[PDB]
């Protein structure tokens, strides 16, 4: 399927498709996909 | 003694079909060595299994960037032969993108003296040792076979 969970990312196109989001973890350095539950 | 002290944070994602989340976090601490240097990093982990790091060749499909390499060697009575010294393979996780390489040197604690020794070149990249409790913690996580991501401080 789709799992691109701590991946990284540059936007939420790189993440999978509505039930993920790219987002920089605060006092991390780099964009990861993390998981997106709405909302 | 506490100078060199790596502080390392894991953070692991199961998803569920419901779609609820878990998390798993873990806060451990090794030991910058000698080998390679002080300095802070972040990436994904990719486990280095035995043939991959035996791994020879010169080609771009070995690269990846921005990735921390878990190490976990074994006793040396089991692995009396092995393709490359413990510096040998973070050397070679290095040429291969790691911004950082830890060892689990549980089963083998005279790797922390190889590790130790400051008579060779830095890697330019940190090359941490963790044992007992703080291994356990790893492992624990990086056993999952998950896309886990990590965090090495110092201070």
């Amino acid at each position: 399927g789709c799992n691109r969970l701590n991946k990284k990312c540059n936007s939420d196109a790189d993440c999978c498709a509505n039930k993920e989001k790219c987002e920089r973890p605060i006092g991390w350095k780099f964009m990861y996909c993390r998981p997106d539950v709405g909302p | 003694s506490t100078k060199e002290t790596a502080f390392v944070e894991v953070v692991l994602f199961e998803s569920s079909p419901s779609g609820d989340y878990t998390t798993y976090t873990t806060g451990l601490t090794g030991r910058f060595s000698r080998a390679g240097a002080t300095l802070s990093a972040e990436g994904e982990i990719v486990q280095m299994h035995p043939l991959g790091l035996c791994n020879n060749n010169d080609e771009e499909d070995l690269y990846e960037y921005g990735w921390v390499g878990v190490v976990k060697l074994e006793q040396p009575e089991l692995d009396p032969k092995p393709c490359l010294t413990v510096l040998g393979k973070a050397k070679r996780a290095v040429q291969r993108g790691a911004t950082a390489v830890i060892f689990d040197v549980s089963e083998n604690p005279e790797a922390i003296d190889q590790l130790n020794q400051g008579s060779e070149d830095p890697l330019k990249r940190p090359v941490v040792y963790v044992k007992g409790a703080d291994a356990i913690k790893l492992m624990n996580i990086v056993n999952k076979q998950k896309v886990a991501r990590a965090r090495i401080q110092h201070r």
